[PDB]
RNA sequence: GUCUGCGGCGCGCGGGG
DNA sequence: TAGATCCCGCGCGCCGCAGAC
């Protein structure tokens, strides 16, 4: 206990060799930077009898669990690896279901592939929904084909459960499935949408390729292009761009794969599929064969790159992610799209009214003095008697006979003649585009919506004369940035915004709607509201394609377990579905899960129509999401790695000291407590700090500061080197880079340039595209990022294997790890939810302890030994008490409030018998 | 801010010269001009189409202007100045209708009528719990001045829905009402809604309009869980229970009532626009689907004549085509066209058509639009078609 | 007799408990009308407004207050249900304890606020505004439709009837011509929406207020019932309304200012609707009412086909009908499916112009069954062409 | 023996994640 | 930082077509 605050354990021998010199060094280091003398608040001690460990250490314990979890899938992988494949059959079958091709291509119908291992590929017809159309599979024995039954002509009208394929036996051993982008095929494999778990796991050659000589995003562009800037190119021969054909070319030397030129699946109809069935089936089988080749060349190399069984077990577990939706995903889509349409129509009406009111300057020539529309041409091109109710039919038929020169004179732009040129361009024709009375067909995308609204700053034409919005837009030819405006345009000066296309830019205009010198102004009623509309609309405008058209498969009543049924919340004409995120387990140079929509940073935010995407991922009744976000995961990992490099004590480096002791309130915390005082503001100093532990420099920091607000380069990180001086004081010489400040980044630098596995915890090797030994290169920033982010991936892997071990050793009915930006959720039955919290806490205890066991730290601080809060909920939201903008509130839907536990969950054990509640 | 001048100049406001804003809001104003009556009729028709014609399972509801039921002393501060106002200390020379049960009462809202007709609507329907009753009419309310009976046009729609979805139905109705108020409004941002709670704890939404004086309530929605309905008919509940699903349950009634006169006043206020414009042009930019006069036929120089019968024929054809046209070619001696155009725009005249000496041969008549102060040339043929297309565009969107 | 029961069964009329007898329906004491009756009354009111307001050139809408307030009302002179206290309604106060006043000092001779039984007073009050609206046109007029309350006899109840009142101002020389033209127009209106125009009749009456007046009667099965009354009132009422007003009440006819002659024609909309319904009613109990005034025009039903497909077809048909302004009866969503004959009988009792049935054949080919109640003939019509056929039939009915 | 606008075919530039 | 370049819109010119005046 104590020694500046440490926890009491159950595992462990005596040990206790801190070292007097180490303690003296740590104390004299904590003397500077933070104050060595802080009484701090001793947290309550927790007595917890851990479950029986295996082996003699924690590393061996973790090595035994992962071997127990990866043994049969590795057996199946080796069964595939040591297999011989006969030639492809001459003629594929036409029968529905599965067809097996024995010797000499003898076609026999089979129920399912009764094989312990497979290489699987699926083709979908984009025109006819998202149901699969044909699949080809192989095993060590023979070939298999599947036809999807849509080749007949009947109506099905979507919303079915037998639409996808079938790959799992009735279980009346482990069923490995190999593929490229195997998540996409897993979305169609079926028996993966069941809430009850299944023992099939998936190996994605995309994931292995990212592990084995993957490519960065800045390197993918340079690889495609070559199909300060001086670089070595010896990594080109080991790295691909993640395509089946290219991966097969890279790992296997042979003829390039041919592609379908007509592309009858992406751009075609089902009739084209029926006509070209043999060719498309051949193409699918070719893809499967190349996949098998790649897998055979990958698996032994894979196990060489990541010798730890834990990495493989974690990849297997992370390949099965599961998002229940529960009947409100469609409702969320419908209300979101309706609100989108309403706001769009309102903004369009406001724009048309602004255009109409802009015509009054024509009545008095006053457009010339107007700073807004001065540059527009504004040229006025033309472009008693008895009622006599008779000859109506002749008059009606004269219009039909008026083809030729009679209708040539009016043509399209005849209505509202004499109006200025711009207004006539907005006005459509009378006949073809209906009339749409007014200047319809007007939107923000046009160059004319500016100067009809907005025009803040001083001069804001927004003309795409190789410069877009022109303007110095700051104090001090004539009338360039003057308030009256009406520039002579004697000579263009791209002042003020001198970055031009060099800066990466972003949607910084959306948060600049709030003040930021971006509002309409004189309009009063309809001007600013259009900008408000854009602010509320942009997110859904950009992302409705992805959020919509998500593959949702609605489980029938027979596909649900006895727990979802016989619950207080049931039926109500309810649809309980699921979305497999189609997430690649390793999708980056770091083996992070990558998913463009589900795995991004977003939360329910007011004044955003397309928000609360994470919500509506609602657990089935009788089940709940038990999950947690690790408290500054990457920050603590950098701190612990830096602390282990400096001495044996956790808080020695003064950056892990602040991470351990610093608090949000009444505490020196880097996020929202300090780094705003030296910096600008909270929630930007967080982004400022997270960019430094991932590797950055004065250029990126200066650009980030400029993006934060309108400040010159001197106030930016050009004259401001103080953030660089007081934090990340690396590359310091005359020291025979290491620390010299709060942050110890030299451990990551030494990790990157070592040629070893470089992972301090699980020993997962870096991609061969980034190894200095493979190629001397200066991609150091990506590697520094990789160390911390792949340590985070290893933390996730350790959490996954530990949670699986605890759920299988103790009968905890939970599964389906969903990982989102260092946060982990588990869909667990309600009756065991508290245990799932405790287990999760125990996991965070063991995982951190594992992170402690390596790098030479036999003890862990009490503060980080447990999660701050274990979020037990029926929904996926950042906090247990939050709201949304589009609905009235979460209680408009059936969303209660959860609980974050804390130390209450510690009043139990992990065995089934907790407090006598069971039985 | 002197918008009363336009209301007085055009036949859109009440006859009384002195019409205070408070009196108009309370419904004690002398009345409204023919343009105001037409605008109110158009708004009522649009609301009925949106709620009655458009919404399924909704049927019209008729409520008596006065309730002859004995009931009890109503929401009248003075009980006919009889029980509390006795001539002299006694002056017992005698209830004189002092008892409320003795005589009828002036209905103030359609809620009682909706409750009475709920049973009839349920019987008519096929036992379906979802039902609707709409009623638009004049309601009389007491206004005290430091008394009078003010009559205001109001539309009330009561939807009986299952209690489980009662909150959802109320929210949907509030959203529909807010959208309808936004539609046909130049600035939909002005009209908003606010959540409110009743004395007994009943929740609801109240619609408000941000008039230049301030925010004023123009509509109110209240949800009752079979409380008022049970009170009206408490003898039996089997006949008052609707079948929302496989079982019959007591329906929950969400009643939304909006003051039609208040809505018309708010729309008129919204039509008028307000600094830095540098272009002052008094115009009532009312929605075309609700404007009183859509087409205003006129006459040329008057030197050639032939315009009066042309306007009469255009009006007759529009009437045969469902378009209302004001025959403005009868009046003469104007001596100026700018004043006529300004008056028509202030009267919410969407388009003004003028026939000149070149109308007989090459009949390209002049067209002026309130929205854009620019002249156009249009052939005599298809003018009715153009007006119909503009009206359809306004109504649809 | 049976017509009232048929209307009540089909929701055409209100509850028969209070309006069992035809007297209640004839008078304003009836307990309202059913949804079909309400729709028919609305259609009739719209047609009357179009004929009186749309057809008229110099006629502009006129709004009159429901109740005429103030102590100005003469003492016990045309004071029926004059309370104005926000409570109570005493139609007759023949015998009261006259201690301080008839009922009370404050509530007698000061607070009348009695709802006018006719719009003639409102028209006289608003003539000043209407003259400015018509630019001092002597031939101008004002028409309005509203609820009028009348006293019906122990206690004297107040019966409310929806009546349309039109005050036409014409020169006194041409006042007789205007009255004759109004009588001819009334005859045309009666014969427009009556199956047998001979049933409608007119009678001439003379009175001190009006020398010549026309009264319209309908030959109901029970007997002749008055439905319209025309009074050619002189300028005396205008003089009484405006004491000492010179050149204000008088209208400019032929560039000469003279006291206008105002003729008031009041027609009972409810009475006319009841007469039309009785005329329509007559082995099969089907009311052959005019399509324009029919509460139900087109009814869509789903049967003998897929449930989802039938529901989708019915929803699409209803949406198309709504977009065209033609009301569509929501026949779908009913799972009773008692019988086709029962549905046809209900549609006939509901004044349904045509019955539309969609089945599996309609889903396969788009052709649905259309049946005409008047002709009792069933044919197959395209879904797209059904709307066009309905529009053509409506146009033919409007212009016959 | 013209020039008023409409149907496919090239170029440039940002913008989502 | 991970930070992106296939689809998706803003503009221009360019070449070919009816055809009265």
């Amino acid at each position: 206990m104590l020694s500046r605050g440490l926890h009491e354990q159950i595992f462990g021998q005596g040990g206790e060799m801190p070292g007097e010199a180490a303690v003296r060094r740590s104390v004299e280091h904590l003397q500077k930077h933070g104050l060595w003398g802080q009484p701090a608040v001793p947290l309550p001690d927790v007595e917890l009898r851990l479950p029986p460990l295996y082996g003699d250490n924690l590393d061996q314990h973790f090595r035994l669990l992962a071997q127990k979890q990866s043994l049969p899938y590795l057996e199946a992988a080796n069964l595939l690896l040591q297999a011989q494949l006969p030639p492809k059959p001459p003629a594929w079958a036409w029968a529905e279901g599965w067809t097996r091709y024995g010797p000499e291509g003898e076609a026999v119908p089979v129920a399912i592939p009764e094989e312990r291992a497979l290489v699987f590929a699926v083709a979908v017809c984009l025109a006819e929904g998202t149901c699969p159309t044909l699949a080809v599979a192989i095993s060590p024995s023979a070939w298999y084909s599947w036809c999807s039954q849509r080749l007949v002509e009947e109506r099905y009208s979507w919303t079915s459960q037998l639409s996808p394929a079938d790959l799992i036996p009735l279980e009346v051993q482990e069923q490995l499935v190999v593929g490229h982008n195997v998540s996409f095929d897993r979305a169609h494999i079926r028996e993966q949408y069941l809430i009850q778990g299944s023992r099939m796991r998936f190996l994605d050659t995309m994931s292995m390729h990212m592990a084995i000589s993957g490519l960065s995003s800045f390197q993918r562009s340079l690889w495609i292009a070559a199909k300060p800037a001086i670089s070595s190119w010896d990594w080109l021969d080991i790295s691909s761009v993640n395509s089946l054909a290219e991966v097969h070319r890279l790992y296997v030397g042979g003829p390039p794969l041919e592609k379908e030129p007509r592309e009858l699946f992406v751009k075609g109809t089902m009739k084209d599929i029926r006509e070209n069935f043999q060719d498309l089936m051949q193409y699918c089988a070719q893809d499967v064969w190349a996949t098998h080749e790649v897998f055979q060349q990958q698996l032994p190399l894979f196990l060489e790159r990541c010798p730890h069984p834990v990495t493989l077990a974690g990849m297997l577990e992370m390949g099965v992610s599961y998002l229940p939706v529960n009947q409100n995903w469609e409702r969320y889509l419908a209300e979101a799209q309706g609100t989108y349409e309403e706001l769009q129509r309102e903004m369009k009406k406001s724009l048309m009214d602004l255009a109409n009111d802009a015509c009054q300057l024509l009545s008095g020539e006053r457009y010339k003095e107007d700073p807004w529309l001065w540059d527009l041409e504004w040229d006025l091109q033309e472009f008693s008697e008895e009622e006599e109710f008779q000859q109506d039919v002749m008059a009606r038929a004269c219009l039909q006979k008026l083809k030729g020169t009679t209708e040539l004179l009016p043509k399209r732009p005849q209505h509202l003649p004499g109006h200025p040129g711009w207004y006539r361009k907005l006005c459509p024709r009378l006949d073809d585009p209906a009339w749409t009375p007014g200047p319809s067909l007007l939107s923000l995308q046009m160059r004319v919506t500016p100067k009809l609204m907005a025009l803040t700053w001083d001069g804001f034409p927004l003309h795409y004369s190789e410069r877009h919005g022109w303007g110095y837009l700051v104090p001090g030819p004539y009338n360039d940035v003057d308030i009256p405006g009406c520039w002579f345009f004697k000579l263009p000066h791209k002042d003020g915004n001198s970055c031009n296309v060099g800066s990466p830019f972003a949607k910084d205009f959306l948060p600049k709607m709030e003040d930021g010198t971006l509002q309409a102004g004189p309009g009063g009623a309809s001007g600013p509201r259009a900008l408000e509309i854009n602010k509320m609309i942009s997110f859904w405008r950009n992302a409705h394609k992805r959020i919509s058209s998500q593959m949702v498969v609605w489980l029938p009543r027979s596909a649900l377990p006895r727990a979802v049924i016989r619950h207080p919340d049931y039926d109500e004409e309810g649809l309980y579905g699921a979305i497999l995120p189609q997430v690649v387990t390793a999708g980056t140079i770091t083996r992070r899960a990558v998913e463009p929509t589900w795995l991004t940073a977003s939360n329910a935010r007011p004044d955003r129509v397309g928000s609360e995407l994470k919500a509506m991922v609602q657990a089935p009744p009788g089940y709940t999401l038990v999950g947690a976000d690790v408290d500054s995961q990457e920050l603590w990992i950098a701190a612990v790695l830096g602390d282990a490099h400096f001495a044996g004590m956790h808080g020695c480096t003064a950056f892990g000291w602040m991470t351990l002791q610093g608090r949000k309130s009444r505490g020196t915390d880097l996020h929202s407590k300090t780094a705003t005082t030296v910096g600008i503001s909270r929630e930007h100093a967080k982004i400022f700090n997270y960019g430094r532990i991932y590797g950055a420099g004065q250029p990126f920091a200066e650009r980030l500061l400029m993006q934060f607000n309108h400040r010159l380069t001197q106030q930016e990180a050009a004259e401001k080197a103080q953030q660089m001086y007081a934090a990340t004081k690396g590359l310091r010489w005359y020291r025979l880079k290491g620390g010299t400040e709060s942050e110890m980044f030299n451990k990551l630098e030494s990790i990157a340039t070592s040629d070893i596995p470089r992972t301090p915890v699980l020993g997962c090797c870096i991609s061969r595209a980034l190894e200095p030994s493979a190629v001397q290169e200066e991609f150091m920033t990506s590697r520094v990022n990789w160390v911390v982010q792949s340590s985070a991936v290893d933390y996730l892997h350790l959490m996954l294997v530990a949670m699986k071990w605890l759920f299988e050793e103790f009968a905890i009915d939970g599964r389906f790890c969903i990982s989102i930006h260092d946060e982990v959720r588990y869909l667990v039955r309600e009756e065991d939810r508290y245990r799932a919290a405790l287990a999760l806490q125990i996991t965070n205890l063991l995982t951190r302890c594992m992170f402690a066991y390596k790098l030479g730290l036999n003890d862990l601080p009490q503060s980080v030994a447990f999660f701050s809060a274990v979020d037990i909920d029926r929904c996926l939201r950042k906090e247990v008490t939050m709201d949304c903008k589009t609905p009235s509130n979460p209680t408009g839907m059936e969303r209660r409030y959860g609980i974050p536990q804390g130390e209450a969950l510690d009043i139990y054990q992990i065995i089934e018998l907790t407090k006598g509640s069971l039985e | 801010a002197l918008l009363e001048i336009c209301q007085r100049r055009h036949f859109l406001s009440g006859s009384k010269q002195q019409l205070s804003r408070d009196s108009l809001l309370s419904g004690c104003h002398p009345g409204f001009g023919p343009l105001g009556v037409e605008l109110r009729k158009n708004l009522a028709a649009e609301w009925w189409t949106s709620v009655v014609v458009f919404r399924e399972q909704v049927f019209p509801v008729d409520a008596l202007h006065h309730k002859p039921g004995p009931l009890l002393p109503g929401d009248s501060a003075f009980r006919l100045v009889s029980a509390e106002t006795l001539r002299e200390i006694l002056q017992d020379k005698a209830f004189l209708e002092n008892v409320l049960k003795t005589s009828g009462k002036l209905r103030e809202n359609l809620l009682h009528g909706a409750l009475e007709h709920y049973v009839n609507c349920l019987d008519l329907v096929n036992k379906r719990l979802p039902y609707g009753l709409a009623q638009i009419g004049v309601c009389f309310h007491p206004v005290f001045d430091t008394k009078s009976i003010g009559e205001k046009t109001e539309a009330s729609l009561v939807w009986f829905t299952p209690p489980r979805t009662s909150n959802q139905w109320l929210d949907f109705w509030l959203r529909h009402r807010l959208q309808w108020w936004r539609k046909f409004a130049m600035s939909p941002s002005n009209f908003s809604s606010s959540d409110c709670q009743d004395e007994e704890g009943r929740k609801g939404n109240k619609l408000y309009y941000n008039f230049p004086w301030g925010k004023e309530l123009i509509e109110t929605l209240w949800n009752l869980g079979d409380h008022e309905l049970l009170h009206m008919y408490p003898g039996n509940v089997s006949k008052l229970h609707g079948r929302d699903g496989r079982k019959n349950v007591v329906p929950c009634v969400l009643s939304v009532n909006g003051d039609l006169d208040r809505g018309m006043l708010a729309y008129l206020y919204d039509s008028f626009q307000t600094r830095k414009k540098n272009l002052h042009r008094k115009v009532l930019k009312l929605h075309p689907c609700l404007a009183p006069i859509k087409v205003a036929l006129d006459v040329g120089r008057g030197p050639t004549l032939e315009l009066r019968q042309v306007c009469q024929g255009l009006f007759n054809e529009l009437l045969e085509n469902g378009i209302s046209v004001w025959p403005g070619y009868l009046e003469t001696m104007q001596s100026s066209l700018e004043q006529l155009y300004s008056k028509y725009d202030e009267m919410s005249i969407l388009f003004t058509v003028l026939v000149t000496e070149t109308t007989l041969e090459n009949g390209l008549i002049h067209l002026r639009s309130r929205d854009t102060t620019m002249k156009e040339m249009m052939h005599i043929s298809k003018l009715k078609d153009f007006l119909i297309k503009y009206i359809s565009s306004a109504k649809n969107v």
